[PDB]
């Protein structure tokens, strides 16, 4: 009744961001199950915060160009969805940036507010020709999963707000493949192996942790049913 | 064949829910298709990182600036689907990319271009996934007979 | 639904019909001609009554039947008998105790029948789509169901004899003594070294233990030397047993002795001849060969378990996946309409004054209500027309919940086995009958 | 871990033809085979692996891998 | 933004049937969830069921006993899908033991005690008068499926003669996903997972041990982790 082999997750490390996970020698057909149920759960419950909407100074929605600066709108929408935010308010929290001059405007250069961290400094939102005369300001709001652009009426509020695209997951892709492995002279084991992306502000192996502990308690909810045991080890 | 063909098709293919938009990243864009929002076959603006080889026709336009750029091998917008991405990330990052529908004999062409420009252990390797990605997209293409 | 089909791949069906061997249980088809009935009982190997009586004494040996007039014949049904090509010939009996027999009534089946009814393979519920390559170029998958459930097994019985024949030195002597063995090797052997009746064999096990008379024996020198210090003596008596060919298991069911010296008469020279029957109930494997009847034929690649399956919207797994790529090229349309009908049969239907033209078509050929489960015929070239499966597959009966799995195009949402989520798009799917 | 795990690119501009690599990839691993082979003897000729080997090996990959590694060389008579 | 957790109701639509519902799951979760679910409860379920049988007179299954119409091949296959329960965790011997004509069936056969069985209704033979049947029956408990190949250990008793066994209790599991009430693009969905079962045991301690084996893979991948 007991399994033969106990797995054991195990990591590979390639860059601090880009990580490998991999199961030991598993229960023929337990490798579908698991590897896309993890999957699923890192790419979805784990959470987050990213930005929610912009607004730019002297701009309409309708109007896609923004004075002093050559880049254009979508550019920077694209840019500024790039982004990471850590943020913990749980409400909707603005942040700021007033940028003047001909120049570079990047994320080193943006002002925080208190409680809110950004964790890339590096990216380039912005550049300036001529004048910068940049004005924006970005609501950021902490969330779970990922979460299409809506209208909140925001653009009625101001008509500079608009919409943007929010990646409330910490983790970028998971790309889980399973193969099979010979064990005991038998070949019905299977090797899951779950290859999983992840920005800077977050340790691929926490999110892992944190993806396991809801499924764990998502499926022991299950235990309220009645007691039972299952061999193991 | 009938899934790589499936995987970089036009419009039409579908109801195009969630066409006309520009994702971050091609893995943004995964996130959204796997929400549903978008669909496989959609022209939308994907960004691809530093590296991306972009298509051989790319090769004269790029950006606009009144400073030098070298966008054939930077970063670069490009209108195109979810679909042409993940077959092109299936090819190795020194190949161009590709923007056209693969079907068979296009898929030859590439294959041909590989086998005479390439070592024979990449060439093997891109067989693989271009193997791996027909059959599994294949098996969601949905092809029926009734 | 030949008409449907190619003449290329007609024939190719044709001439894979002569070679589906008959299974443990026998099913008739959901979807057939009419006409399997006639070729099973023109078929000798239905047992069939002579005379209008009542059965008195129903068996598995035999069976007893007692016409009006006073005379009482039994038929003996043979069981699990080697046929030519080494396939069992199992005799089921169908007509109970007590019911009456008109003459030519059908008292036992044969091997590939049910009911009187030809039975050359099993219907499998079939969803047509290419599944992550293992049905790439035709292959073929199935669940571990038909390997579970032996849906699709078949006993083959393999013969073969030796003859202790007697040659110049002297005669030869089947004898539980085989010369330079070990002791756990004739453990099964009976007293006059035959294999016992039901002990499971494999490669090299021994059936009949065969010693020749003797030989003219030069020692060579190394053996000399290995003899003297191990002190065994070789004798010029040297084994030929037979032994089980290379590659081989099944369990023995049954041995023939014919003696010489007894009444039994035996061609020149031969004293004595033995023959062994081992019989192995061989299930569907990777690499067996499947087909149905359209001409489309594959090995099996996988056989995936249960839950790998994609299954239908009520959780029933589709025991086969086909691949949809070869109806098209093959020119062999009519499997679909099979695959359709055969949905159909499975799950009945209820037509009554619907006014439509295929109702009135069906309520004048008396096919309005049929429940389910009941098997359809449709004539070779009179089979039911496309408006017919249309219009039916419109009013299918509920399965469960008052709802119909089947959309009126004949496709179902079928849901991924292993990945979960749902496939984009609706999948045909239906009973084939498969070989 | 595989048959294409020495890629055949470096051993073919090695030895510049693909026919003249076969044969002198053969004849190295002849070479070792008949060294691992040895059992006692101690030719002072016979030359073992150069690269490491693993404790059960073929004689013709350790040949290939000494090819790929370049301190082998040949010489036509 | 907002935090709900995932709850579990159940409700009984048949004495072996049951709906079970997930209300707060996230988008895109209901499939995956129950498809993991349904995987584990229809591939790994203890279960009990008969591994092999002894027949006196007879030496293979391939024969046939005298007095029963059905040779002995089509009584393994009826015996096949007898359902037992087994407490010991050993193997269990029953006696199958009618004389006369009549129907052998399940409630007929002799239950050991801790051993019973749950389809009483089952016919597995017809005996005519003359006839006798005289069963030796092996169960064995387990999961998943086990071929008889394997199941062979014996090998002098030539009587003895295995039989393939089905252990997982559970017939078919299907689920469904819908959309939740509450305000909000995310649109919660509501996973409702349909399990039938066989008479061996209640749905609910069926999906109980999956839950147990589900929760303690997943467990294993957290702990081993930081």
């Amino acid at each position: 009744m007991l399994i033969a082999q106990r797995p054991s997750l195990t990591e590979e490390v390639v860059d601090e961001f880009r990580s490998r996970f991999v199961i030991e020698p598993l229960e023929p057909g337990f490798g579908y199950t698991l590897g896309n149920s993890l999957r699923r759960t890192l790419l979805s419950s784990i959470p987050g915060a990213a930005v929610t909407s912009i607004r730019i100074d002297g701009v309409l929605h309708e109007f896609t160009t923004v004075p002093g600066v050559k880049e254009d709108v979508t550019d920077l929408i694209l840019n500024i969805k790039q982004l990471v935010v850590s943020s913990e308010h749980d409400e909707p929290v603005v942040m700021y940036l007033r940028k003047q001059g001909p120049g570079l405007v990047t994320a080193a250069d943006i002002a925080p507010p208190a409680g809110v961290e950004v964790h890339n400094p590096d990216l380039v939102l912005a550049t300036l020709n001529g004048k910068g005369k940049l004005e924006m300001e970005l609501t950021v709001e902490r969330g779970r999963g990922y979460v299409s652009a809506v209208q909140n009426k925001q653009v009625g509020q101001e008509i500079g707000r608009i919409p943007v695209d929010s990646i409330y997951s910490p983790v970028l892709k998971v790309t889980y493949k399973v193969e099979a492995t010979r064990v005991e002279q038998r070949t019905d084991f299977d090797k899951l192996i779950v290859d999983v992306e992840t920005k800077q502000a977050m340790r691929p192996r926490d999110a892992m942790a944190s993806a396991g502990k809801t499924l764990v308690e998502l499926f022991g909810l299950a235990r309220e049913l009645n007691i039972d045991a299952e061999g193991i080890d | 064949v009938l899934g790589l063909f499936f995987l970089t098709t036009d419009s039409e293919g579908r109801s195009p829910k969630g066409e006309g938009r520009a994702f971050g990243s091609s893995a943004e864009a995964i996130m959204a298709f796997d929400a549903g929002d978008l669909t496989l076959q959609a022209k939308i603006d994907i960004r691809f990182p530093v590296g991306t080889i972009p298509p051989r026709g790319f090769e004269p336009p790029a950006r606009e600036e009144g400073e030098p750029e070298w966008q054939q091998g930077d970063t670069f917008t490009l209108k195109t689907t979810l679909g042409r991405a993940l077959f092109n990330e299936l090819l190795p990052e020194d190949y161009p990319f590709v923007d056209y529908e693969v079907g068979k004999k296009q898929l030859s062409e590439i294959v041909n271009d590989l086998a005479e420009r390439y070592p024979k252990v990449i060439v093997a390797a891109t067989l693989d996934n271009l193997k791996a990605a027909g059959f599994f997209w294949a098996t969601r293409s949905g092809v029926t007979v009734a | 639904f030949l008409e449907h089909d190619d003449a290329n791949r007609a024939l190719m069906g044709a001439n894979m019909m002569r070679q589906a061997v008959p299974l443990i249980k026998s099913e008739s088809p959901l979807v057939g001609t009419g006409m399997e009935y006639r070729s099973a009982a023109d078929a000798g190997d239905v047992v069939k009554a002579e005379k209008a009586g009542v059965v008195q004494e129903v068996s598995a040996d035999y069976i007893t039947t007692t016409n009006d007039d006073g005379t009482y014949i039994t038929y003996r049904l043979a069981k699990f008998s080697r046929s030519n090509q080494g396939t069992s010939v199992n005799q089921k009996v169908i007509v109970a105790e007590g019911d009456r027999i008109i003459e030519g009534q059908v008292l036992a089946d044969g091997p590939a029948t049910e009911n009187g009814e030809m039975a050359l393979g099993k219907n499998l519920l079939v969803a047509f789509m290419p599944w992550e390559g293992h049905n790439y170029e035709d292959a073929i998958i199935l669940s571990q169901r038909l390997v579970q459930d032996d849906v699709l097994s078949s006993i083959h019985i393999e013969e073969h004899e030796v003859d202790a024949r007697d040659t110049k030195l002297g005669p030869e002597e089947i004898t539980r003594d085989i010369p330079n063995v070990s002791e756990e090797v004739l453990a099964d052997l009976d007293e006059r070294g035959i294999i016992r009746i039901g002990a499971e064999v494999v490669a090299g096990d021994i059936l009949v233990g065969k010693v020749t008379p003797k030989g003219e024996t030069e020692l060579t020198p190394e053996e000399r030397l290995l003899r003297a210090i191990f002190g065994e003596k070789a004798r010029e008596v040297r084994d030929t047993s037979l032994k089980v060919p290379h590659g081989e298991i099944g369990k023995v069911i049954g041995v023939r002795v014919f003696d010489r010296e007894e009444g039994d008469e035996l061609p020149p020279g031969v004293n004595q001849l033995v023959r062994v029957y081992v019989a192995q109930k061989r299930k569907i494997t990777d690499g067996d060969k499947l087909a149905g009847r359209h001409g489309n034929k594959g090995v099996i690649s996988k056989i995936n378990p249960i839950e790998d399956m994609p299954f239908l919207e009520d959780g029933t797994p589709v025991d086969i996946i086909l691949n949809p790529l070869a109806v098209p090229s093959r020119m062999n349309p009519g499997q679909v309409l099979e695959i359709h009908l055969g949905w159909l049969a499975s799950r009945g239907w209820d037509v009554s004054g619907l006014a439509e033209e295929w109702a009135q078509r069906l309520q004048v050929i008396g096919a309005d209500k049929v429940e389910p489960g009941t098997n359809v015929a449709t004539p070779v070239f009179d089979g039911a027309r496309e408006d017919e499966l249309a219009g039916l597959l419109q009013h299918t009966i509920p399965n469960r919940d008052g709802e119909r799995m089947v959309l009126p195009s004949g496709k179902a949402r079928l849901f991924d086995g292993r990945s979960g989520e749902p496939f984009p798009e609706p999948i045909s799917v239906g009973y084939m009958y498969i070989l | 871990e595989g048959i294409i795990n020495p890629p055949i690119d470096e051993l073919l501009e090695a030895t510049d033809s693909k026919y003249s690599l076969v044969i002198y990839a053969a004849k190295r691993a002849r070479q070792i085979n008949a060294y691992y082979s040895q059992l006692g003897e101690g030719l002072l000729e016979y030359v073992g692996p150069l690269v490491d080997t693993h404790v059960h090996e073929k004689p013709l990959s350790i040949a290939l891998r000494e090819i790929n590694a370049g301190l082998l060389t040949s010489e036509a008579i």
